[PDB]
């Protein structure tokens, strides 16, 4: 398992019994590799024309990115959205077939780990569409570090109704690399995030990208304790009860905290 | 650069409208969107200046990259 589990106070819902079960968590990326004796992927769906297995993941980010997931909520079921290729990009079209398919088939958590600089109409559509539909919709902030006074939070996580979350380190200082600006809404660990890797393989990845499963385990986690909450009072709670570190600009409302988001 | 996506403006729910509409001015359906008001199509650019100025077109957008957030 990573530090991060401990550092955003998973092991206390752990203590309580609650691990995430019967919560489905989408991670929409790269696959998810079969690879592994453990992740039980419970399902899934591929959005790649030219790669149609979700259950093979040939860039690596998808497999150590719900990996992490799962650290976070041993006892949830993942699916493999497969809606990035081998080299991890994918059109927006695509990743709005994988939140589409999410919605459809009642998923409680959406992550994506995914990013560009410009927006789409019909992605945010998409991920709106998801909330309504009460689904928590959680992406990476973004690896874009500091321009000026000007915000660097990439799309997705730049529309309002998606949690943005950027990566602290160990210390709880913000990486270097990690996206600012008024749309960062939570902080999670995202550098060298040991995690699952295809080959049957583990090691290191930084990046918002590993920051952001920390949320979306989080909200399984809570939603296992407190199934009749709404996705709105999920994210409430997990902003709402975040630990400050500094300026909202760099570090939004803070470090996540579940053991004091979940009571 | 000619792949794009076709928003729609009410009652062009069915994939059969928006595909008729698409088809009509040139385009090339490729997926319809169950949600989302919109679909994916290749388009070229008579295509994409047709489809702007269609009275049922909402928007006519690149269907851009977005990329892994991990090094
Ligand atoms: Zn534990
Ligand atoms: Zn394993
Ligand atoms: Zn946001
Ligand atoms: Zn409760």
């Amino acid at each position: 398992v990573s530090y991060g589990v401990a550092q955003i106070k998973a092991p206390a819902l752990h203590s309580q019994g609650y691990t995430g079960s019967n919560v489905k968590v989408a991670v929409l990326a790269s696959g998810i590799d079969s690879s592994h004796p453990d992740l039980n992927v419970a399902g899934g769906a591929s959005f790649v024309p030219s790669e149609t297995n979700p259950f093979q993941d040939n860039n690596s980010h998808g497999t150590h990115v719900a990996g992490t997931v799962l650290a976070v909520a041993p006892s949830a079921s993942l699916y493999a959205v497969k809606v990035l290729g081998a080299d991890g990009s994918g059109q927006a079209s695509w990743i709005i077939n994988g939140i589409e398919w999410a919605i459809a088939n009642n998923m409680d958590v959406i992550n994506m780990s995914l990013g560009s600089p410009s927006g789409s109409a019909a992605l945010k559509a998409a991920v709106d569409k998801a909330v309504a539909s009460g689904v928590v919709v959680v992406a990476a902030a973004g690896n874009s570090g500091t321009s000026g006074s000007s915000s660097t939070v990439s799309y997705p996580a730049k529309y309002p109704s998606v949690i943005a979350v950027g990566a602290v380190d160990s210390s709880n200082q913000r990486a270097p690399f990690s996206s600012v600006g008024p749309e960062l809404d939570v902080m999670a660990p995202g550098v060298s995030i040991c995690s699952t890797l295809p080959g049957g393989k583990y090691g290191a990845l930084s990046g918002t990208a590993m920051a952001s499963p920390h949320v979306a385990g989080a909200a399984a986690l809570i939603l296992s304790k407190h199934p009749n909450w709404t996705n709105t009072q999920v994210r409430s709670s997990l902003e709402n009860t975040a630990t400050k570190l500094g300026d909202s600009f760099y570090y939004g409302k803070g470090l996540i905290n579940v053991e004091a988001a979940a009571q | 650069e000619k792949k794009y996506i076709v928003g729609f403006k009410q009652g062009f729910k069915s994939c059969a409208k928006k595909e008729d509409v698409i088809s009509e001015k040139g385009g090339k359906l490729q997926k319809c969107f169950k949600y989302v008001d919109a679909a994916s199509a290749t388009l070229n650019e008579k295509a994409v200046e047709e489809l702007k100025k269609d009275p049922s077109v909402a928007y006519v957008e690149e269907d851009k990259l977005y990329r892994a957030l991990s090094a």
